[PDB]
């Protein structure tokens, strides 16, 4: 239809004028958030069974 | 704080024994999913059982609850997986509306080969046989224009026509019957079966047919479980 | 972006021949069962023809049986429909529809209004 | 002689196979819950426990007596026979109950799903085991199994016939009736399915498979037990007369059916998957 | 025609966006993260098993306390578990048995659920008479409810099969905000860690980012080949992962507006039902149709372990907010905890 096409066009014009960052930097932020919390992820580095609520 | 552990334990006990009564009720309840196109005779079957999302009926002290989805859209793809454990699917078709039989065959094919419905048996209701006999005897819209295979079709030797039934009507309704069995036997491989039935809008013996066919489904499931059949 | 462009079709007299070519991008062509579906004016969509993953299994509607052929070129990634012996009833908008999931023999792609993996359409007219 | 070594190794292999099969079945049922969830598996695991009891109670001492040539335990004999009566019967009756179970699941599906709760399964198992223990211990401890040392004694006439009728002749009749009715039902369903498939195609293998499965189930048990029971009925009556060695080998066949039982009764798809998971 | 000119302009806009994305793709995530050390072999084991449900499970949600959790089965029940002691705290019967999603309010005061009845039902866990019962019930959708998540105790967002999502005011019961634009059925939604935005995955193989307070679609991603069934956010909030029927997981970034990495193996040919990150986002857990749950390295595309413990389709999973364990719901009517 003509109204759903006008809405698709205005949606694409809205999505086009956004400002994007470099993929290299977006990955550098993902890597920084990863090792910045790596020592606090019990699921990645297994915690000894004394402080594990699901073991004993 | 150990008292709170005993309160949680007796709350869990009251829960599990309510779930035990619910298990006993749910184990004996036969869930039936009703599917099929609109303007097919879907609402009339429920009317006969005595439009609504739900239906509850008993045959020989055995309860069933049959459901047709009404406010859904027409993309029955993702919600179909909500019925992988139903006892049976009652697929309703029009033997009279010859233009929409390919749609019924395509929907039957997509249901029969669904990755998640490999074990769900279907009870096929060929509705509106009186209208089908009307159209065939009139001879204005012939099956060969829509299904050219019908020209070379031979009435099966197992056919049971009703008293006075025209051999043309018998061959037409058995042609649609075998048109659906040619799909059902192509990939069922004993995991599930298709049970065709000739029905009309004023046929009062429809709950009995579903009862018998659900019993047959469970018998075949048990027989294959013990590797006999 | 799951993208489909079908092409071909036009003013053709009855008894003529046409070639519909659907070019598909954004997905692996070989993994998907494909269909040709037509929409006649003033009527709902009807399924015309099917294909298999590798072309082994082929089926058609009774109306187009013996007159329409469907083929796949996996290397070039296209779906072909050869239309022969056209009739006035054959005038309709033609769509190449992909079945939703790979490695499946079932699909639900005759959606009345909105099927996502559907082409824009090539309207075909047959008249004297 | 070399025959003694081969007989000893044969009995050792029989006992080891019985233990392996029954322990595998019991362990797979204990370690997995979906096997335990179904009511039908209660009877299968009761049969497995009965065969395990056979293998750990009656077979080893009889094997020792056979390889030694004499029964060394002495006073244990009076107890040992009781265990045999309590154990082998506990198997046979179980083989009856399972059959009845299958009948109720193929003849009355709705009644089977409704009226058979796990409580009824416990009632059936308790009846089977109680009948076995009652027909075993009370006679033997009261000395009705000897007609008026090495354990070669044959049983008392009246008691031999009575125990045979209670323990094998009624179970075998029930099993035969049950499985022939199941065969009739399977034939009807197969012919209906074949009619529909023939119509579809136009637009014996299944009955052979049914017959093969039923023949295996009803023939392993019969060929293993029935010779022993006809000898047990004949020898005390007129002890023309079968030798003790032949009687012993028939007893050993009637016990090795316990080894064979898991093969028949505990290799559904789930049981095979559990066995594969345990083994590796 | 005007419609034709419109299609032409839209194709132009699409080409422009594609080109911006091409411009930003000077490298790949694998080249950037090739010098990191691998996470190593991850062999998780079943630590708990939660039994009781009579049918196939379809939804679960951990609580904020990382102790309680809710599970929805299609027997018409919603059972709440104390995962440490396996005790059941509540067993809520549902007026409609065809439930498809369930949420647990972050305050622990309310649970929600919905399904083929096209209704979102709220249950107040802090009842004053004793027992949990119905409190509110949100009507208006013409399709089946596939996912829902609370923002607070009075605002809740829903996803439906009518190709729309909706923001609700639980008290007044009015849809305070409507999200339209998807062509196919919306299957999953994921709230940002700050409640400010949320994404939705639909059967049009597309994900859309929505501004909660303004009701507008900010970004539309088209990377999947088939229907998107699950969606979760990276703990940072500027990235998210999606799983689809094409047997692939994909990581999209919000600020870069394109895919970063694709998680697949040529021995996996079945769809994906649920996705979720670990506490640090280093591990990506995905549930598959092949009865297993695969743990992927979100930086190296390597698989680091499998969870082969369900006997039927794994329908859902979820990590606690403290990261101590992950739970998995499947169609075998069992929930399993894996630490
Ligand atoms: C009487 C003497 C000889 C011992 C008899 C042992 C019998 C009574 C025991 C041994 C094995 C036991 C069965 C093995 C385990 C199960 C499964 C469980 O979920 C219900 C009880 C049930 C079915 C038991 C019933 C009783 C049982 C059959
Ligand atoms: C001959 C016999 C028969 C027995 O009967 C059964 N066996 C199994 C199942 C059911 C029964 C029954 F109870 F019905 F008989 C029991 C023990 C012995 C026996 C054996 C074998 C022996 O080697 N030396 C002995 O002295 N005896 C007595």
């Amino acid at each position: 239809s003509i109204a759903q096409a006008r809405k698709l066009v205005e949606q694409l014009k809205m999505e086009a004028n956004i400002d994007r960052i470099k993929v290299s930097k977006a990955a550098a932020d993902l890597m920084a958030y990863c090792e910045a919390h790596a020592k606090e992820d019990p699921l990645l580095t297994p915690v000894p069974a004394s402080e594990n609520p699901f073991r004993e | 704080q150990r008292n709170e552990e005993k309160a949680q334990r007796e709350a869990n006990k009251k829960i599990e024994k309510q779930l035990q009564k619910d298990k006993q009720v749910y184990r004996a309840t036969h869930r039936l999913l009703l599917l099929g196109a609109d303007n097919s005779g879907k609402s009339t079957i429920v009317k006969q059982m005595r439009g609504i999302f739900e239906t509850k009926f008993q045959v020989d002290k055995v309860n069933f609850h049959m459901f047709d989805v009404g406010g859904q859209r027409d993309e029955r793809r993702k919600w179909i997986q909500c019925f992988n454990d139903v006892t049976a699917i009652i697929f309703v078709v029009d033997s009279s509306d010859y233009n929409r039989l390919q749609e019924a065959l395509n929907l039957f094919k997509s249901i029969w080969n669904n990755r998640w419905l490999r074990t769900i048996s279907v009870i096929l209701f060929l509705n509106k046989q009186d209208l089908l006999a009307e159209k065939v005897l009139a001879g204005k819209s012939k099956i060969e224009d829509y299904f050219p295979e019908f020209a070379r079709y031979t009435t099966p030797e197992d056919a049971t026509p009703e008293p006075g039934e025209d051999p043309r009507v018998t061959r037409a309704k058995y042609f649609i019957r075998d048109e659906f069995l040619r799909i059902s036997t192509a990939s069922g491989d004993g995991r599930h079966y298709c049970y065709p039935h000739f029905t009309c809008a004023v046929d009062t013996e429809n709950a009995r047919r579903i009862f018998n066919d659900c019993r047959d489904i469970i018998q075949r499931m048990h027989l294959r479980q013990y590797e006999l059949l | 972006q799951v993208q489909l462009q079908e092409s071909g079709g036009g003013l053709v007299q009855p008894g003529g021949s046409l070639r519909l070519s659907c070019a598909a991008s954004g997905f692996t062509f070989s993994n998907y069962k494909m269909n040709w579906v037509r929409q006649a004016p003033g009527k709902g969509l009807e399924w015309v023809s099917d294909i298999s993953q590798s072309g082994a299994s082929i089926s058609y509607t009774g109306s187009v049986k013996g007159r329409f052929t469907i083929s796949r070129d996996n290397a070039k990634n296209t779906l072909y429909l050869q239309m022969n012996s056209l009739k006035p009833e054959d005038t309709a908008v033609y769509y190449c529809a992909r079945c939703p999931a790979p490695f499946t023999r079932d699909c639900f792609d005759v959606t009345s209004t909105t099927y996502a993996y559907r082409g824009q359409g090539t309207q075909v007219t047959v008249s004297s | 002689f070399s025959v003694r070594i081969l007989t000893a190794c044969f009995l050792s292999l029989l006992i080891l196979s019985t233990l392996l099969g029954n322990t595998l079945v019991c362990a797979a049922v204990i370690r997995f819950r979906h096997l335990r969830s179904k009511v039908t598996n209660f009877f299968v695991i009761s049969l497995a426990v009965s065969d395990l009891l056979v293998a750990v109670l009656v077979m080893p001492w009889k094997a020792v007596a056979e390889i030694a040539g004499f029964w060394p335990f002495g006073s244990f004999c009076n107890i040992w026979v009781a265990f045999d009566i309590m154990c082998s019967t506990a198997s046979i009756l179980n083989l009856c109950v399972i059959s009845v179970d299958r009948y109720w699941a193929i003849s009355s599906p709705f009644r089977y799903e409704r009226k058979m709760t796990p409580k009824a399964a416990f009632i059936l198992i308790s009846v089977a085991w109680t009948l076995s223990v009652l027909i075993s211990f009370i006679p033997v401890q009261l000395s009705w199994h000897k007609a008026k040392d090495n354990c070669d004694s044959s049983l008392s006439r009246t008691y031999a016939i009575s125990s045979s009728v209670i323990s094998f002749y009624i179970p075998v009749a029930i099993m035969i009736v049950t499985y022939t009715r199941i065969y009739r039902i399977a034939q009807k369903q197969i012919r209906r399915i074949a009619a529909l498939e023939r119509a579809a195609v136009h637009a014996f293998k299944r009955e052979t498979k049914v017959l093969k499965t039923l023949s295996v189930i009803m023939g392993v048990f019969v060929c293993c037990w029935l010779p022993f029971f006809i000898l047990n009925c004949i020898l005390p009556f007129c002890g023309f007369c079968i030798d003790s060695n032949t009687f012993d080998v028939f007893v050993w066949f009637g016990w090795a059916n316990s080894s064979l039982n898991p093969i028949i009764y505990a290799f559904n798809a789930d049981f095979r998957k559990a066995f594969s998971t345990l083994l590796g | 025609s005007e419609l034709d000119q419109l299609r032409q302009e839209a194709e132009q806009l699409k080409n422009q966006i594609r080109d911006a994305r091409k411009a930003c793709a000077d490298a790949t995530l694998s080249q950037i993260t090739n010098n990191i050390d691998p996470v190593g072999r991850i062999q998780m084991r079943t630590r708990r098993t939660l039994r009781g449900h009579l049918a196939k499970i379809y939804a679960m949600h951990w609580g904020t306390d990382s102790r309680l959790l809710v599970s929805a089965s299609q027997d018409g029940k919603l059972i709440i578990w104390d995962s440490y002691t396996t005790n059941k705290v509540h067993a809520i019967p549902l007026r409609s048995s065809w439930v498809m999603t369930c949420a647990y309010a972050p305050s622990g005061n309310y649970v929600a659920c919905g399904g083929l009845d096209n209704i979102c039902s709220i249950y107040n866990l802090k009842t004053r008479e004793g027992n949990v019962r119905v409190s509110r019930e949100l009507a208006g959708h013409t399709g089946y409810l596939s996912c829902c998540r609370f923002l607070d105790d009075n605002q809740i967002v829903t996803s439906s099969g009518d190709t729309t999502c909706a923001l609700w005011d639980i008290e007044t019961g009015q849809q305070t905000t409507t999200f339209t634009g998807h062509t196919g059925d919306v299957m999953s939604l994921s709230l940002a860690p700050d409640t400010r935005l949320f994404v939705s995955g639909a059967c049009d193989a597309s994900a859309k980012l929505w501004d909660v307070r303004e009701g507008m679609c900010r970004q539309t991603f088209t990377g999947h080949e088939s229907d998107i069934n699950a969606i979760c956010f990276f703990p940072n909030g500027n990235a998210f992962a999606t799983g689809s029927d094409d047997a692939t997981c994909r990581l999209f970034d919000l600020r870069a507006d394109q895919e970063l990495m694709t998680y697949s193996h040529d021995n996996i040919i079945c769809g994906i039902t649920s996705v979720s990150f670990s506490k640090s986002g280093r591990l990506l857990l995905a549930g598959y149709d092949d009865f297993n749950c695969n743990v992927w390295d979100a930086l190296k595309a390597d698989r680091a372990g499998v969870l082969a413990g369900h006997d039927n389709r794994v329908s859902c999973l979820g990590v606690t907010d403290d990261g101590m364990a992950v739970a998995t719901g499947s169609w075998d009517s069992f929930l399993k905890i894996w630490n």
